[PDB]
């Protein structure tokens, strides 16, 4: 759902994945609104499977982010970071993805 | 029934690791009078999905030159081939994989000439075995990649004292210079072993307080760059045996010692093919 934070303060957006392989890499939605197959708009980041490919201190992840964590604990959030954002599962497999349209604002 | 000294034959060793390329898979030594056909089996997977098309499975008929290549393919017997390895009933067996993830290197009559290649995702290899009657000196399976130079160590010995203990280095199609050495863990020179095939050779030399020795050179050795080497160091009850492709290399007498002369330095392009269990 909607979380709020502080500046520099723990952020929240709930979803989550497995870690699949190390042949079978599969990015997620991030960034901003609904990606079909791909575009939730301004895409901000992406990740991966077997480690986690992309993300920063202003796209920062608190939790065991190496299997599947990509709910972005933002880090040093200003309201330019702020808004809807992109988070979408992509299942190994045909049709299963949930498009999670989900507000993530922080001061 | 010659100088077996490892095993009471037929032997098998399940993996040392899990797969990484970078390995050689080995059956080195004799063989028995019964060799018809074996199973190396590698299986796939692709995360855990254990049944995809499969890299490996190998077997030797011991008449006529070449090891098969087959495969499993969602729990059927694969592409099979009916041809035959070419040693003569008595001598040596050679088995010896370049490892990458795009090519196995197989080898028949002492020399590395056909490359069996990977399909699959890269940790997906999970099986081994052996089968038939077989005469065992040394079977290993594990290794991976290692980035270029590195600095790691060799497990127990080197030469085996007691046993044999084969040394896997890698003579790389796109290296530069090869080896896995045998010294101490301080990292003098002790013997500096080196099978360099940009050098075409096994060179090993003995360092002892100033003094350099015998420089022990020139065993049977027709095995070629790019290959898995599997170069075998025995120890016998009567003589402290150094064999290449099955024949004897050289003997080992006292220069530096024996009794866990294991020490690995890597320098240059050696993408190594194995550090090995006893």
């Amino acid at each position: 759902v909607e979380y709020r934070a502080e500046v520099g303060q723990n952020a929240y957006l709930p979803c989550f994945y497995t870690p699949a392989a190390p042949g079978n890499l599969v990015p997620v939605c991030w960034g901003k609104g609904a990606c079909p197959v791909f575009e939730c708009g301004n895409v901000v980041l992406r990740t991966d499977e077997r480690d986690v490919n992309y993300w920063t201190s202003r796209y920062w992840l608190n939790g065991d982010f190496r299997k599947g964590d990509v709910s972005l604990t933002i880090e040093n959030v200003t309201l330019a970071d702020s808004g809807i954002y992109c988070c979408r599962i992509q299942i190994p497999g045909i049709m299963n993805d949930e498009k999670f349209n989900l507000k993530l604002v922080i001061k | 029934m010659a100088t077996e000294t490892n095993y009471p034959v037929p032997y098998r060793s399940k993996l040392t690791e899990p797969f990484e390329p970078g390995q050689t898979l080995i059956i080195k030594g004799k063989t028995a009078e019964d060799s018809v056909r074996f199973t190396i089996n590698l299986h796939n997977t692709s995360a855990d999905f254990s049944g995809n098309d499969v890299p490996l499975h190998i077997s030797v008929r011991f008449d006529e030159g070449k090891i098969v290549f087959n495969t499993f393919s969602k729990g059927e017997w694969g592409k099979e081939e009916r041809k035959s390895n070419p040693y003569k009933k008595g001598d040596d067996i050679d088995i010896r994989i370049r490892a990458h993830d795009s090519k196995f290197s197989i080898s028949v009559d002492q020399k590395e000439v056909k490359e069996y290649e990977h399909r699959v995702p890269l940790s997906s290899v999970t099986h081994f075995s052996v089968d038939g009657d077989i005469l065992i000196t040394y079977i290993h399976w594990g290794g991976k990649y290692y980035p270029v130079p590195y600095e790691s160590g060799l497990a127990g010995d080197g030469l085996a004292p007691g046993k044999s203990l084969l040394i896997f280095a890698t003579p790389e199609k796109k290296g530069k210079r090869f080896h896995i050495n045998l010294l101490k863990k301080n990292g003098d020179i002790a013997l500096h072993f080196n099978p360099r095939f940009d050098e075409k050779a096994i060179v090993r030399n003995s360092l002892i307080s100033g003094e350099w020795g015998n420089e022990e050179r020139e065993g049977k050795n027709p095995l070629e760059k790019g290959i898995g080497c599997d170069l075998e160091f025995r120890n016998e009850e009567y003589a402290f045996q150094i064999y290449v492709d099955g024949e004897r290399f050289a003997t080992y007498a006292h220069r530096l010692d024996p009794h866990d002369i294991n020490g690995l330095q890597i320098g240059g392009d050696v993408e190594v093919t194995g550090i090995q269990m006893v």
